């Protein structure tokens, strides 16, 4: 099968700027090679066809060029409803495939976190497991470190992040770690803290409480 | 207008089928070539197979292992994608797509989550302000299948809303947190409270999130 392998896997733009997208191919595919654009929640849609076709309606800012294993897709002017993520297809031969991705996200300057700790609720330790969450409010760039710390004591393998979609208002990203434990673990220890490390902060800032106030 | 519209999404137990439905319209159903196409984290967008309308024929990516069966009723211009002995790793959005140079036209997409889990509702508990901007919310946690709706103040609050993708924990449950900045100076005077929804459950509960 032919692997579609896309470069970048993500770049940060500007509205306005020229944006450049290659997709290597593992054997030749001649022009038999569709773009797509994808916005969450949505399915792809067609933006080019045989390799340099723009597609019915698709606006001229889209171009792609190439032949055989190396093909490129360009933006000339980024527009604000072009942060999205695009891939490449071959249906040149069977089994047809797709590039893993490139996400086009918007930059902006540069924003520190404002950091929040929670402790388990009273609720939650009724019922046998404790959850501490970490919040990491409208930051950027993306690039953060959450790490947590429990008497001191560096954590590894207990926690789960998550991150929203860039804000709509300010592109900003929130990030939620959750670091969940047994009640009875959880009882067996003073101070849960967790420290955050991005560009935006001179050095790292921690957030903590000592269990039980 | 072309259209293909899919049937809604499907909640399987590992060994078992799932049958996706795709009715195509505004168009010659039998003249084109109708694919199915997957996608989920970590194998991406993934081609299983087409069927030609005109006389049935349909070819099918060998990575299934016979797995697929794409079948189509022209008395209806319904295509239909059947998937047998299912696994986790099948849980992804299902699509439709016809084809010409590429697919200009797709369905809406179907989820399919397979899993060992049985149904269940969420607990709630509150994420309570504590320590002029102040931050508070929920916690949805051990809930399955997706997805559950979060709104504040019964959608009245918006503004400084993040809800947050759900994880998959080691369990099978999903949990997810729902935050909002608020200023510290509302926490005496200001009522906020969570409202969470899961229609599967039937779970539909209000948490009034207060200072500690
Ligand atoms: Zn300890
Ligand atoms: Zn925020």
């Amino acid at each position: 099968d032919i692997q579609m392998t896309q470069s970048p896997s993500s770049l940060s733009a500007s509205v306005g700027d020229r944006v450049t997208i290659t997709c290597k191919a593992s054997q030749n595919v001649g022009i038999n090679v569709a773009w797509y654009q994808q916005k969450p929640g949505k399915a792809p849609k067609l933006l080019i066809s045989s390799a340099s076709y723009r597609y019915s309606g698709v606006p001229s800012r889209f171009s792609g060029s190439g032949s055989g294993t190396d093909f490129t897709l360009t933006i000339s002017s980024l527009q604000p409803e072009d942060f999205a993520t695009y891939f490449c297809q071959q249906y040149d031969t069977y089994p047809f495939t797709f590039g893993q991705g490139t996400k086009v996200e918007i930059k902006r300057t540069v924003a520190a976190p404002s950091v929040f700790i929670f402790p388990p609720s009273d609720e939650q330790l009724k019922s046998g497991t404790a959850s501490v969450v970490c919040l990491l409010n409208n930051f950027y760039p993306r690039e953060a470190k959450v790490q947590w710390k429990v008497d001191n004591a560096l954590q590894s393998g207990n926690s789960q992040e998550s991150v929203t979609e860039q804000d709509s208002k300010d592109s900003t990203y929130s990030l939620s770690s959750t670091l969940t434990l047994s009640k009875a673990d959880y009882e067996k220890h003073k101070v849960y803290a967790c420290e955050v490390t991005h560009q935006g902060l001179s050095s790292p800032v921690t957030k903590s409480f000592n269990r039980g106030e | 207008q072309v259209q293909l519209v899919q049937s809604g999404a499907e909640v399987k137990k590992p060994g078992e089928s799932v049958k996706v439905s795709c009715k195509a319209s505004g168009y010659t159903f039998t003249t084109y070539y109708l694919h199915w196409v997957r996608q989920a984290p970590g194998q991406g967008l993934e081609w299983m197979g087409w069927i030609y309308p005109g006389n049935v024929h349909a070819q099918y990516n060998e990575k299934f292992k016979g797995r697929v069966t794409i079948t189509a009723d022209k008395s209806t211009s319904t295509a239909y994608m059947e998937l047998s002995s299912l696994r986790s790793e099948d849980t992804a959005v299902y699509y439709c797509a016809r084809s010409w140079e590429g697919f200009p036209y797709w369905g809406q997409g179907t989820t399919v989550t397979v899993s060992s889990a049985s149904t269940k509702g969420p607990s709630v508990f509150p994420l309570a302000p504590s320590s002029g901007t102040a931050a508070l919310g929920c916690l949805v946690k051990d809930y399955f299948p997706e997805p559950v709706t979060v709104s504040w103040n019964s959608g009245a609050l918006t503004s400084g809303v993040h809800t947050f993708p759900a994880v998959l924990q080691s369990s099978g449950l999903y949990s997810l947190s729902s935050v909002v900045t608020v200023p510290s100076s509302s926490l005496g005077t200001q009522t906020y409270i969570c409202n969470v929804n899961h229609k599967p459950s039937n779970t539909k509960v209000d948490k009034k999130v207060e200072p500690k």
